């Protein structure tokens, strides 16, 4: 009986989490008892940092408490500092679902590279969400939104708050439990999120506006130890990787319906949809691609130029 | 009429319990509906579902195999709608005493709601246990997206409020119901964990040593995910030690805990390294 | 009396009522046996015998594996014994207001048989519909032989004798037995597939928009021996379209009828080729 | 592996019954392998319709039919030699027959590409009719309506028998059109016919055989070595059919006494008097027509 | 009760009757401990339980598997308690009765034992047996220790004493069970073949011809420890020969028997060499 617990990230209820473990049950009906998935909560392992330290071992040869993770691109980074995986991040390089999962298939390879030389297998890859920008007050065009004070959560933890904050955004690290707080003592002009997270805790109450047009997706990060993958006969390999791509589709399209619905309950909550111009979104790209430099001084890899144009080269042609 | 669940809440053998309750929920619902504004009753079978819900539905769940887990997630779904239904069964209680209640209460508005529930006296107290209780425990059952906002927050004031009206009831039950609560809800959502600990020394004061729930309750939603797994050993074996023999009431509740304590204790491997 | 029996109906929650019904069929059956005379419990009893051998005996044994066929064989014969006693308690309302009644009707000559058939009233249907539905959901379940031929004969005769008196009733639930019935048995015996779409526009004439029965009944009774896949696929479609949530009454039966659709929609396989 | 077979076995029959319990006991055999799904010849529109539907990865592998079906797929047998009035009346004397000549029988259906899973008895022919008769030449003398082909060669015997559906019957007795009908005991009961009819022939005339056959194609399908386990499981079905229709046509033939028919019982003498009134018919029966009556299974037979 | 228990004992559908029971153990039990002093109540739910115990508990694990032993062990278990719980519902009948006889008869002491039982009328003979009766069955369920339990000594003197008030008594119900143990426990215990056969006689005298009992209890009790393969299979014979059609009452208990001898004659190997 080969039993594999991996570390997850996925959010308690939630619709990443029914489908690991619809995955764990599809494995085990293909090995026909064999392999089965147990999950455990990262924030109980005290986040993903301290996750990717039950991978290793103590020693080599023994075995570690865990046997894979769901990482996003914090913990993904942690693990493979040569991988460029926070270049998919980049503002309006892949913005689209479909754009995405062309990616995320094509690439394939070249994504996994990385993390196979760090003795890992991705078993598949998939989508936290897309980020916007909840905000009090409009905004007519992209440095009046820079220079409006914009709240990130995890913040220090995320190489992504620090290198907005490169950007010229103004950026104010404050849990997610001042921020009600501090939206109504005027010392935040709004905060960046995901549909989901700002419908589900109810913060769309205290936002005028939210932004529908999709800027970047953060990417996750599922990976099995080279070793323990070892551990599965032979045969059965195939089967469930392609399962797992399954899953990455399904994920696709119900975080899309789900990411739609959210954008219909702050609607009709009385908040304000904001959807950027065609114009606008050629517009903001060039004003990022300007701000390229003062990262890689700042941030140093953290961006592969071949990966950046395997993907404009595919997206754009 | 309550000599009658003597009959149950003191039996021993669930497979009898778990095969006569269902006409049961049958028939007090069916009175209910016959006379609507009483209050009574009207509680009688909203607990009634909700206690069968979580014994002889959620809980068999819990029991079952990985790779069945879509007859598990039935099996939530099942409990969900049933957490809910004995939730408003109880809500009309309320209905009946504070008209208007239903529509304040839901309302959203931080103002008509801490209006609605200042009506509340200690006799109210019993109904906003079992309406609170039902609605966290269906949110628990609920998927992130379709949890609803206003609504959770709703249920969550109604067990603060009996816990100010009569912070003693049923030997802290209440505080039982919010620890488990906080220490699952995120900040944002109004949990966390030091209000979770917090909530859980007041269990703690009026609750008995010969109940096995508060330490179970203790090793389930606090020492796991703090990784704590002394604590949660030593306060399932805590739970494990009462005999049922030596607290005659209550001897159904302290059989069933005591089989979830026991089943914990045996997948201790899937909740910690 | 129907004020307890809207706690079943308009149930979605089936293993409550499976488990719930048993001591219920046990108590009706037991007044009855105590006021034989009253014809009400008669019917009641009878059409509670009748409907849960269809619900709970006769239609969990169709999702029986095929191999475990002993199983199911012994499930039929269950049924069938069920569905008898139904319509025999239903026959007793008639035997009590039309006395010698059953020696009549049962004679088999065609004489003495409408005769008494004629004596009948709109009061009567409902016991009508009952008794010859009962017998003609065992004759179903009967094997080839062990039948009677007068006495499924005049099951039919009594239900064509309810649509005498009452083409509506029930949303002409008599024209959806007689459809089923038609259908199945061959011209030698009584039907054919002539005198089956005849009593099929007949229901649609009375019947719901919102019940699922007729769609199914069309896909299964016609559409199947006629080798129509089409009509077959767009009725079970028809059906599983209706929400249960937005129905009248018979919440229960919609939940039920729903089920077997896709159980049928997942077994085309074996009803087409 | 799953096999679609056609099947003539009437809805709660006990030929339903048997084959469902050997689509069971195969499954079982196989571990799970091969399971048979059974439609209803009826709704294919007939023997005919369902032999059309083994051709196209054809759609149907494999039907149980009766001589109708057997005659069209293969018209070398000659099947129809069974039912030689008559030649076979006995169940353990039919028995003998599809045990000891199965290669004989078998043959013409192996080279259509079949393999016959097994054979078994339709039901044992019986004459019921409105008066007695004291004599064949009397009976042939009676109206006697039917509807299969195995009835134009009555109509070659002397016998005056009228094309009719199963539905027109209970009018045209009643009418005086009919003085009686073919039939098997179990159709008579069941459906209530006895009633109009005063007499009913107990003593058994010929077998209606049918009929299960594989195609050879569908068959390879199933792996090498369940084949013996699962052609034994199918023969075992066709003995403990052999003595169930018995069982049951006895009890059918019970009913009908009850119902206040009388029943009649060809005297041994009359039996062998008969055979040779149809023998003396029957080098005429080939005659008018070759195929169907086939002669030197037929003469193997009589040996 | 009277007139209810009818639709139960006359039950030939066994599924019907286990499934519909154990909410009347559960109401009987309720209204019992309303009115503890009420006699007939005492006795009623704990003949219930004694019979619950047998049909519905102990007799399904009788047909287990061998290798499922574990189920079996805890089937035995379970129908223990439940024969003790009827047979102390039965002892407060005759507590409440006669004061202080439930010290008395169980102190074991010789002198007090056959002193209150003297104070016994044929008013309390029904009590007796189903005390006595109860008490035996769990006495089966237990495993062999030196000397005997003197509850169950007890047991089987308030059993003797029913046979001196009333020999006759339900058609010599008492000489079956006395036969059955004095068969099975050694002359150490009281029992012993010679007193065995001898109390199997005077069944004959009072039981009916038409009752499959007393045949099962000749093979099972005496024809297989004495060896004997004939009269056991020719005894089992004579049960399984008896119409239920034919019964008066009692419908239930001879399925019920029946399917028992059936199950022992396709067993009959393990008995014999």
């Amino acid at each position: 009986k080969v039993v594999l617990k991996i570390a997850s990230i996925a959010p308690a209820r939630s619709i990443w989490e029914t489908e690991l473990k619809k995955l764990s049950a599809e494995w085990s009906e293909i090995t026909g008892g064999l392999v089965s998935m147990k999950f455990y909560d990262m924030s109980s392992l005290g986040g993903e940092r301290e996750g990717i330290r039950k991978l290793k071992s103590s020693r080599p040869g023994q075995a570690a408490p865990l046997d894979g993770a769901v990482f996003s691109c914090l913990g993904l980074s942690e693990l493979a500092p040569d991988s460029g995986i926070y270049t998919l991040s980049v503002p309006f390089l892949i913005q689209n679902e479909k754009d995405l999962e062309r990616v995320l298939h094509e690439l394939r390879e070249d994504l996994d590279r990385p993390f196979r030389a760090a003795g890992f297998r991705v078993i598949t890859w998939t989508n936290a969400g897309w980020l916007s920008f909840y905000t009090r007050a409009p905004y007519a065009s992209l440095g009046q939104l820079k220079k409006q004070t914009i709240a990130l959560s995890s913040l220090d933890s995320s190489v992504l708050g620090t290198c907005f904050r490169i950007c010229g955004f103004d950026i104010k690290d404050a849990p997610n439990v001042r921020l009600a707080p501090l939206l109504k003592a005027g010392s935040i002009d709004g905060f960046l999120s995901v549909h989901l997270f700002t419908w589900a805790t109810g913060f769309y109450r205290y936002i005028s506006y939210a932004l529908d047009t999709k800027i970047c997706p953060a990417v996750i990060g599922m990976l099995i130890s080279d070793g323990s993958w070892a551990r599965i006969p032979s045969r059965y390999h195939d089967a469930m990787l392609q399962a797992a791509t399954r899953v990455r589709q399904r994920l696709a399209n119900n975080l899309e319906t789900l990411d739609r619905e959210c954008s219909n309950n702050i609607q009709k909550a009385g908040v304000s949809i904001v959807h950027l111009t065609p114009q606008e979104i050629q517009e903001w790209r060039t004003e990022f691609a300007a701000d390229v430099k003062r990262i890689q001084a700042r941030l140093p890899g953290m961006l592969n130029m071949t990966l950046y144009e395997k993907i404009k080269h595919l997206l754009y042609s | 009429d309550a000599d009658f669940t003597r009959v149950f809440t003191e039996e021993d053998d669930l497979d009898l319990v778990a095969q006569s309750l269902p006409l049961v929920l049958k028939v007090y619902e069916a009175l209910h509906l016959q006379n609507p504004a009483h209050r009574g009753l009207s509680l009688a079978v909203g607990r009634l579902y909700i206690m069968y819900a979580n014994a002889f539905v959620q809980t068999p769940a819990q029991y079952l195999p990985e790779d069945e887990f879509e007859a598990q997630n039935e099996a939530y779904s099942r409990a969900r709608k049933l957490y809910l239904r004995g939730a408003r069964y109880a809500l009309s209680s309320l209905e009946t005493a504070y008209p208007g209640f239903t529509r304040e209460v839901f309302s959203g508005d931080e103002q008509r709601l801490h209006k609605v529930l200042s009506r509340c006296t200690r006799v109210d107290v019993g109904t906003l246990y079992w309406v609170g209780t039902g609605y966290v425990a269906a949110f628990a059952l609920t998927p992130l997206g379709s949890a609803l906002p206003d609504t959770v927050h709703a249920a969550v004031m109604m067990l603060e409020r009996a816990c100010d009206l009569w912070p003693s009831y049923q030997e802290g039950a209440v505080w039982n119901v919010l620890t488990k609560f906080y220490a699952a809800a995120p900040e944002s959502f109004g949990g966390g964990m030091e209000k979770a600990h917090t909530a859980f020394e007041h269990l703690t004061r009026y609750c008995s040593a010969h109940d096995p729930d508060h330490h179970i309750t203790y090793a389930d939603a606090l020492c796991i995910p703090l990784n704590n797994r002394a604590g949660f050993d030593e306060a399932l074996d805590r739970a494990l030690a009462i005999d049922p023999e030596s607290v005659p009431h209550n001897k159904l509740l302290v059989i069933l805990s005591q089989k979830r304590a026991r089943w914990l204790k045996a997948h201790v491997q899937d909740f910690f390294l």
